[PDB]
C-alpha cells in the first residue's frame, strides 16, 4: 500500500538484489549501533576501541555493498 | 483515509455513538492505549472532534489492545479524513 | 520445560554515564546506564569509594541519556533514548529511592531502527529544549516548559526530518537565552545510492549542521550547513554567552576543529602521537569520548584518545572569537566509555571493558614540565606534535569498581575442594583481561590476629561512654577465667580499669551512660565509673540477656530474674521471680529505641523445643504474650529491626527469621554445626551474623534482605567492633585464636579474586586429574612478544640512523622505556595482525605453571584436552589455530592444530606436533578416545597419530562455518554460525558421520550446552536463549547412501535434514550469552542453567517443579507487566520476545520488582493473587533460594 512509502527499506515488485541487500545492511549497522551487548561482540572481536567500530559502522552506512549494480 | 502527521499531547475524543470503538479497527473489546491525535486535527472547531467521525467528543478515544499490541498506536495521529 | 529466569549477578559494564544533583541538593550524583539497567551512583567526597543507591531493570535497551535542568532549578532529570521509540523523562526520587517516570512521549515503533528517533539525545544547555534523533533522517524535538506549580511539561515534538541523511552524533549548542540550536554532524547518501562509478561515495563530504528552534514560531529551521575537511566522529559543547565563546568541537580523523557560526574561522589541532609509538602507522587517532569542566571563571575539556591517553584541551578567546585550541597531555588511564568530571575535584571513569575507576583530580594539568601544543604552532601536514607518555600526575587513584565485562568463558567447578563450586571467568579485553574465580560470599580483611592460651568461649567489645564514637574494652571469656584487654594505641592486656572476676563470663555490657555491667554464672557484677549480686541460695546463672537499660538473667530450673535500671543509675529488681515451663537455653532482648526508655519484648528459648515472647512493661511484667514450637531445640535468639524480626538459631543447623508485628516466617538450613547469632553493624545499620559451620551475614538492602556468607573459616564466637584503626569491624574467636576482622567490600554477592592474562581469552578447559586450566588468549590488530621485540630494535637502529651521539642515548633509552600495556595500551599492529598464547595456569593462584608462545599471525580459537585410545594414559592438549586470519571482508591463509603431550602432572606442555588444516579449526570435542575437529564446515574425526593426526572420517554435509561441537554418546550437536544445530551421529561400524537432525530457524549460535540426550541449550549473538529439543520417536540409526541416492532421489525437508528439532524455550536475556553451564550453585540446593554474559551479567534459568509454582508466577508476571510497566517506556512481553516469541519463560528479574513497588500497588497486585504481599515476597525468597543463592 501508499502509505508503506513513508518508511524507508520497505520495497515493491521492481525492488533489485542491490536496493535489498543495501537496506539489510544499513539496518543491519544500526542494529549493532543500538545493541550494546552486539556491538561489545565486535569490538572484542576486531581488538577495537568501541568508538572507533561505532566510527567503522558510520562510515560503512554510505555505501554498504559497493555501488549500484549499473 | 487516516491523517498520519505526527501525533502530540491532544488526546482523541469519541462521540456517543462511537463511543469506546477503536478509531483502527471499529472493535469495542478491551480499550487499552489512550489515542493521541497531531495539533491541526486539535485546533478551534476541530478541537473536540470525535476521530471517527468529527462528532463532539464526550469521551476520550482508546486503541484497543489488539492494535496496541501490533505498534498501531505508533502509526502517527488517527484522526479519519 | 517451564523456566524461571533469576538475575544472579546484575550487569557491571557502562556504557553510557551521565552527573547532575538527581537528588536536588549540593552533592552529585552519577547516573549510569548498563544498556538493560539504570544506575544511580554517589561517589563520597570523603572516603572515595562509590555507593550505588538504586538499580533498575528497564527492560530495554538504553541507548541515550542526558541530564537537563530546567532554568532556575535546583534538581537534575534524566532524559532517556531507548529502544521503546518513546521518550522519557524521569526523576530520582531520594526520599522513596525510585526514578519517577514524569513524561512518556510517544513516536514511533519499538527495537533499535533505522529510521526511528532514540539512537542520538541532545539537551539544550538551559533545559529549554531536547531533540532525539534517529540514526538515518527522521530527527524530532520537544520543547520543555515549566508550569505554575513546577511540574515539568514537555511540549508536541517539532519535526525536523531530512530524507537520505545519515546523521553521526548531534549536540545543543549553549546559545545563551537565544533561541536553542542543535548541532550535528551529517551526511547525505542520495547520490552515492545513484552513482554507479563510485566516485559519489569517495566525494560525499559530512557537514555541520546548525538547526535552530524558533521558540516563537514553534519551527525547526535548518539554519546553517557546511562541509567539513574530514569525518567527525563526534561534537562537543563549548559553554556559550557569558561563561564561554559558543561553538562546537568536532573530534575527527587525527584532528579537533573549532566551529562557530558567523564571522569566527575555522581553528584546528592535529592529535599528539605518543613519541616512539609501536602502533602501525597506517593508524589513524580518534577521541573516544569527552568530560566538560565548566567553572566560575573558565572551562576545559577532557578528551581520551584510542590509546587511553586523555588531554586537557582550552580554547583560547580574543573578545568572543577563538583564536587557538590548546591541548596538554593529562594523563593515561583505560580506555573509557563516558568520563565525568565531578564538581568536588573527581574524574570518574566508565572503563569500556573491565574495572571502573574513580580518580581524585589531585592537579588541573597546570604544570609546565611537558609541553602544551597549539593550533597556532606552525607544521606541515603528515607532520605531526608528539609527546612522552607517562605514569599518573594529575590523577590519583580512590575506587575501582571491579567489573566482568566482558565474559568471555566460564566454568562453574570446585576446584578449591570447598563445600561450594566457584565460577571460574574468563575476563576483560587485551592487557587488562584476567582468570577470574567468583565465590558465593564477602570478601574478609584480616585487622590483627593474636593467639590466645587454652580455649576461649566467648567475646565482647564495650565503650566506655555512650558518646564515644569507639569502643575502649574487649573481654575474652575463657573455661576457668575471663580476660579484659584495652584497645588504646597499643591494645595491651589490662587488670585495674576492669574488675569483672576470676569466673567465667555470661556478659560483658555498657548499662549506665557509663556504667558496666558483667554477668557471670555465680552472679552480676556492676561497675560504676562496684554492687554484687549473688546467685540466690545453691543455683547458677545459666543464660542472659542485657540491654541499654534491662538485664534478664536466667537460672537453672528455669527461673527468670529481671533487672532495669532508674535514671538515677542504680538497679532494681522485680518483685518477681518467673518459672518455665522447662529450663532455659537462650535468651535475647531488643535494643531500646532512642525516645523511649525500656524495650517490651523478651524472646526466651527452653529445652521444650519452643520460643515464648514475654512482655517487659510494667502493665504485663513477665507475662507470656505468644508462645511457638521449633523443629529442634534453639541454640540462639536474636531479635532485631529490619519492622520487627526475631531471628532464630537452632541445635541442628536451620535458622528462622520471624516477623513479630502480629507472625509468618521463613526458614533455611545453614547444617552441620549449631546456629549463634550475634548483633553487628554494617553499613551504619543494624545486621545479623549466623554462624554455623560457615559465618553468614544477614542484612537488609533497600527493604530486600541478602544472606551472604563470609569466605572465611568457622569462627567460635563474635561481637561488633569499632576503633579508629577499623571504624566498622568485627571482634571473632576461633579454636585457639582471636581475630579483628572487618568486612569492607561486599562485591555484590559475589567476591573476586583476579589473576591477570596477557591477551584476551577465547577459551580454557579444566585438566581433568590435576585441577591446572590450559586457557588460550588471541587478540587481533596484536602484536606477539617476539615481533614486539624486533619492532622495537628496528625502531631503535631508525631513530639511531635518522646528533648521532644523542640519537644512541635516546635509542638506548627507548629500548629500556617499557610502559606495561594494562595502563598505556597493547600497541595496535594492523588489520590481520594477529598474537596469542596458550597459559597453563594453577587455579588455587593464578601462577602460569607454563606458557607457550604462537607464531606472530597464529590466532587460538579452539582447545581441548584429552587422552587418545592408541596411547592410553598419556594426556594431549589440541589447539586449533587460525593463520593469516582477516575477519573483514573474511579470508585465512588455513589454519593448524597443534598438538602437545600435557606431562609432570598437566603442569607443562611438551610440543608434539603442528598438523595443518585447510581453514580455520574452530571447535575441538574429544570423541570416543579420538577427537573431533569442525575445519569451517567440514566436520572430521582425528586420531593422534605419531608425526600428524590422521583424519578417520569426514562429513562435508554442514551448511556453513562451524562455532562449536558438544557430544553425548555417539551424538554430536554442532553449533553452525548461522544455521543454528544440527544433530549428528557417529556410526562406528561403518566409519560414518551421519546427519539426522536440524532447527528449523537461523540462529547466530555463540555457545551451546547439553541438558539431556535429546536436549541442546543454546544463545546467539542477538541476546537470546533457546532451547531445542529433538520430537520423540526421532530415529538417530540414519543411512547416507554409497552411490549418491541420499543426495539426489531420497533427500531432508526444506533443503535442511528430514527430521526437526522443536523448540520448546525463546527468552530475550536483553544481552549476548557467551557461557552456558547445568549446575548446582549450593550444596544440596537444584540444578539450574547458568549462564553469564557480554555486559558482565549472570544469571540462572531454573525449572518450576510443578502448576503451583509455574501458575502462580505466570499470574505474578501478567499482573506487574501492567501494574509495573518498564521503566523506559518499552512492553515487556515485546522485550523478552525481541527477536522470537517468548517460549516457556518467565521473567524473575520482573516477579521481584514487587518487593519494590509501593505497598499501594502491592496490595492491589496480590488481592489480585488472592494473597497478601509477605505470602508474594516469600514466595519469590523460596524459588530463589531453592537453586540461587
Ligand atoms: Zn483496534
Ligand atoms: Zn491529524
Ligand atoms: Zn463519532
Amino acid at each position: 500500500e501508499h502509505l508503506q512509502s513513508k518508511y524507508i527499506g520497505t520495497g515493491h515488485a521492481d525492488t533489485t538484489k542491490w536496493e535489498w541487500l543495501v537496506n539489510q545492511h544499513r539496518d543491519s549497522y544500526c542494529s549493532y549501533m543500538g545493541h550494546f551487548d552486539l556491538l561489545n561482540y565486535f569490538a572484542i572481536a576486531e581488538n577495537e576501541s568501541k568508538a572507533r567500530v561505532r566510527f567503522n559502522l558510520m562510515e560503512k552506512m554510505l555505501q554498504p555493498c559497493g555501488p549500484p549494480a549499473d | 483515509i487516516f491523517c498520519r502527521k505526527q501525533a502530540g499531547v491532544a488526546i482523541g475524543r469519541l462521540c456517543e455513538k462511537c463511543d469506546g470503538k477503536c478509531v483502527i479497527c471499529d472493535s469495542y473489546v478491551r480499550p487499552c492505549t489512550l489515542v493521541r491525535i497531531c495539533d491541526e486535527c486539535n485546533y478551534g472547531s476541530y478541537q473536540g472532534r470525535c476521530v471517527i467521525c468529527g462528532g463532539p467528543g464526550v469521551s476520550d478515544a482508546y486503541y484497543c489492545k489488539e492494535c496496541t499490541i501490533q505498534e498501531k498506536d505508533r502509526d502517527g495521529c488517527p484522526k479519519i479524513v | 520445560m517451564f523456566l524461571y529466569n533469576l538475575t544472579l549477578q546484575r550487569a557491571t559494564g557502562i556504557s553510557f554515564a551521565i552527573h547532575g544533583n538527581f537528588s536536588g541538593t549540593k552533592q552529585q550524583e552519577i547516573v549510569v546506564s548498563r544498556g538493560k539497567i539504570l544506575e544511580l551512583l554517589r561517589p563520597d567526597p570523603n572516603t572515595g569509594k562509590v555507593h550505588t543507591l538504586l538499580t533498575v531493570e528497564v527492560f530495554g535497551v538504553i541507548r541515550s541519556l542526558m541530564a537537563f535542568r530546567l532554568t532556575g532549578g535546583t534538581k537534575d532529570y534524566i532524559v532517556v533514548g531507548s529502544d521503546s521509540g518513546r521518550i522519557v523523562i524521569l526523576e530520582y526520587q531520594p526520599s522513596k529511592n525510585m526514578f519517577e517516570k514524569i513524561h512518556q512521549e510517544t513516536f514511533g515503533k519499538s527495537g533499535c531502527r533505522r529510521i526511528v528517533p532514540g539512537q542520538f539525545l541532545a539537551v539544550d544547555p538551559k533545559g529549554r529544549a531536547v531533540m532525539i534523533s534517529a540514526i538515518e533522517k527522521q530527527k524530532l524535538v520537544y520543547i520543555l516548559n515549566r508550569d505554575a506549580a513546577a511540574r515539568l511539561t514537555i511540549s508536541s515534538p517539532l519535526e525536523a526530518h531530512k530524507a537520505n541523511t545519515l546523521v553521526y552524533h548531534v549536540v545543543g549548542v549553549d546559545v545563551g537565552f537565544e533561541n536553542p540550536m542543535f548541532a550535528c554532524l551529517e551526511m547525505d547518501y542520495e547520490e552515492a545510492d545513484n552513482d554507479p562509478t563510485g566516485e559519489a561515495a569517495a566525494n560525499t563530504q559530512q557537514t555541520l549542521t546548525f538547526y535552530e528552534l524558533d521558540l516563537g514560531l514553534n519551527h525547526v529551521v535548518r539554519k546553517y550547513s557546511e562541509p567539513l575537511e574530514e569525518h567527525g566522529n563526534f561534537l562537543i559543547t563549548v559553554p556559550g554567552g557569558s561563561d564561554g565563546p559558543s561553538g562546537v568541537l568536532i573530534c575527527s580523523e587525527n584532528y579537533i576543529t573549532y566551529k562557530n557560526f558567523g564571522d569566527q574561522p575555522d581553528i584546528r589541532c592535529p592529535i599528539p602521537r605518543r613519541r616512539n609509538d609501536l602502533d602501525d602507522p597506517e593508524r589513524g587517532m580518534i577521541f573516544v569520548c569527552s568530560a566538560t569542566h565548566k567553572t566560575k571563571s573558565m572551562f576545559f575539556f577532557l578528551a581520551q584518545t584510542e590509546q587511553g591517553d586523555i588531554f586537557k584541551i582550552t580554547l583560547e578567546t580574543d573578545e568572543d572569537m577563538v583564536t587557538e585550541i590548546r591541548l596538554k597531555y593529562f594523563d593515561t588511564v583505560p580506555v573509557a566509555a563516558a568520563m565525568c568530571v565531578l564538581k568536588t575535584g573527581f574524574l570518574f571513569v566508565a572503563s569500556e571493558f573491565g574495572n571502573h575507576y574513580l580518580y581524585q583530580i589531585a592537579h588541573l594539568g597546570d604544570d609546565d614540565e611537558e609541553p602544551e601544543f597549539s593550533s597556532a604552532m606552525p607544521l606541515e601536514e603528515g607532520d605531526t606534535f608528539f609527546f612522552q607518555p607517562r605514569p599518573l600526575k594529575n590523577l590519583v587513584l580512590v575506587d575501582e569498581l571491579d567489573s566482568l565485562s566482558p565474559i568471555l568463558f566460564c566454568q562453574i567447578a570446585d576446584l578449591a575442594n570447598e563445600d561450594t563450586p566457584q565460577l571460574y571467568v574468563a575476563c576483560g579485553r587485551g592487557p587488562r583481561s584476567s582468570l577470574r574465580v567468583l565465590r558465593h560470599g564477602l570478601e574478609v580483611s584480616e585487622m590483627a590476629v593474636s593467639e590466645l592460651p587454652g580455649n576461649p568461649n566467648a567475646v565482647w567489645t564495650v565503650r566506655r561512654h555512650i558518646e564515644d564514637e569507639f569502643d575502649a574494652y574487649i573481654i575474652v571469656s575463657f573455661v576457668n577465667a575471663t580476660l579484659v584487654l584495652s584497645i588504646g594505641e597499643t591494645v595491651e592486656e589490662v587488670t585495674d580499669s576492669g574488675f569483672l572476676g576470676t569466673t567465667p563470663t555470661l556478659s560483658c555490657s555498657l548499662l549506665g551512660d557509663d556504667a558496666l555491667v558483667q554477668v557471670y554464672p555465680d552472679g552480676i557484677r556492676h561497675i560504676r565509673a562496684v554492687n554484687e549480686w549473688k546467685t540466690p541460695g545453691k543455683k547458677t546463672i545459666v543464660k542472659c540477656a542485657v540491654n541499654q537499660r534491662q538485664v534478664v538473667i536466667a537460672l537453672t530450673g528455669g527461673e527468670l530474674v529481671y533487672f532495669e535500671m532508674d535514671p538515677s543509675g542504680q538497679l532494681n529488681e522485680y518483685t518477681e521471680r518467673k518459672e518455665m515451663s522447662a529450663d532455659v537455653v537462650c535468651m535475647s532482648l531488643a535494643n531500646v529505641p532512642p525516645g523511649e526508655q525500656r524495650s517490651r519484648f523478651l524472646a526466651v528459648g527452653l529445652v521444650d523445643n519452643t520460643v515464648r515472647i514475654i512482655s517487659l512493661d510494667p502493665s504485663d511484667c513477665l507475662q507470656p504474650l505468644s508462645m511457638q514450637a521449633l523443629p529442634a531445640q534453639p541454640e540462639s535468639l536474636c531479635i532485631v529491626e529490619m519492622f520487627l524480626y526475631l531471628n532464630i538459631g537452632l541445635q541442628n543447623g536451620v535458622l528462622l527469621r520471624t516477623v513479630l508485628d502480629p507472625g509468618d516466617l521463613s526458614d533455611t538450613r545453614t547444617g552441620s554445626r549449631p546456629v549463634k547469632l550475634f548483633r553487628v553493624r554494617m553499613q551504619g545499620q543494624e545486621a545479623v551474623l549466623a554462624m554455623s559451620s560457615r559465618s553468614w551475614l544477614s542484612y537488609s538492602y533497600q527493604s530486600r534482605f541478602h544472606l551472604t556468607p563470609l569466605s572465611y573459616e568457622t569462627l567460635e564466637f563474635a561481637s561488633g567492633f569499632a576503633s579508629e584503626q577499623c571504624p566498622e569491624g568485627i571482634v571473632a574467636i576461633s579454636t585457639n585464636t582471636l581475630r579483628i576482622l572487618a568486612l569492607e567490600k561486599l562485591g555484590a554477592v559475589f567476591n573476586q579474586v583476579a589473576f591477570p592474562l596477557q591477551y584476551t581469552p577465547r577459551k580454557f578447559v579444566i585438566h581433568p586429574e590435576s585441577n591446572n586450566l590450559i586457557i588460550i588468549e588471541t587478540d587481533h590488530n596484536a602484536y606477539t612478544e617476539a615481533t614486539k621485540a624486533q619492532r622495537k630494535q628496528q625502531m631503535a637502529e631508525e631513530m639511531v640512523e635518522a646528533e648521532r651521539e644523542l640519537a644512541a642515548e635516546m635509542a638506548a633509552a627507548f629500548l629500556n622505556e617499557n610502559l606495561p600495556e594494562s595502563i598505556f595500551g597493547a600497541p595496535k599492529a594492523g588489520n590481520g595482525q594477529w598474537a596469542s598464547v596458550i597459559r597453563v595456569m594453577n587455579p588455587i593462584q593464578g601462577n602460569t605453571l607454563d606458557l607457550v608462545q604462537l607464531e606472530q599471525n597464529e590466532a587460538a580459537f579452539s582447545v581441548a584436552v584429552c587422552r587418545f585410545s592408541n596411547t592410553g594414559e598419556d594426556w594431549y592438549v589440541l589447539v586449533g589455530v587460525a593463520k593469516d586470519l582477516i575477519l573483514n571482508p573474511r579470508s585465512v591463509a588455513g589454519g593448524f592444530v597443534y598438538t602437545y603431550k600435557l606431562v609432570n602432572n598437566g603442569e607443562k606442555l611438551e610440543f608434539l606436533h603442528k598438523t595443518p588444516v585447510e581453514e580455520v579449526p574452530a571447535a575441538i570435542a574429544p570423541f570416543q578416545g579420538r577427537v573431533l575437529i569442525g575445519v569451517g564446515k567440514l566436520l572430521r574425526v582425528y586420531d593422534l597419530g605419531k608425526k600428524k593426526l590422521l583424519r578417520k572420517c569426514e562429513n562435508k554435509h554442514i551448511a556453513n562455518y562451524i562455532s562449536g561441537i558438544q557430544t553425548i554418546g555417539h551424538r554430536v550437536i554442532v553449533s553452525d554460525v548461522q544455521e543454528s544445530f544440527i544433530w549428528v551421529r557417529y556410526k562406528r561400524n561403518e566409519n560414518q558421520l551421519i546427519i539426522f537432525a536440524d532447527d528449523t530457524y537461523p540462529r547466530w549460535v555463540t555457545t551451546a550446552s547439553l541438558l539431556d540426550y535429546d536436549t541442546v541449550a543454546g544463545a546467539d549473538k542477538f541476546g537470546n536463549i533457546c532451547v531445542v529439543r529433538l520430537p520423540p520417536n526421532t530415529n538417530d540409526e540414519v543411512d547416507e547412501d554409497p552411490t549418491g541416492n541420499k543426495a539426489l532421489w531420497d533427500r531432508g525437508l526444506l533443503n535442511g535434514a528430514s527430521q526437526k528439532a522443536e523448540v520448546i524455550m525463546n527468552y530475550h536475556v536483553g544481552e549476548t550469552v557467551l557461557s552456558l553451564q547445568k549446575t548446582t550453585l549450593i550444596p544440596g540446593g537444584s540444578e539450574s542453567l547458568v549462564y553469564t554474559t557480554l555486559s558482565g551479567g549472570i544469571g540462572i534459568l531454573v525449572p518450576f517443579t510443578s502448576h503451583e509454582d509455574h501458575d502462580f508466577f505466570q499470574h505474578v508476571e501478567m499482573h506487574l507487566r501492567s501494574e509495573h510497566p518498564p521503566l523506559c517506556g518499552r512492553d515487556h512481553l515485546s522485550f523478552r520476545s525481541y527477536y522470537f516469541p517468548v517460549k516457556n519463560v518467565i521473567d524473575g528479574d520482573l516477579c521481584e520488582q514487587f518487593n519494590s513497588m509501593e505497598p499501594n500497588k502491592q496490595k492491589n497486585v496480590s488481592e489480585e493473587l488472592d494473597r497478601t504481599p509477605p505470602e508474594v515476597s516469600k514466595k519469590l525468597e523460596d524459588i530463589r533460594t531453592r537453586y540461587a543463592f
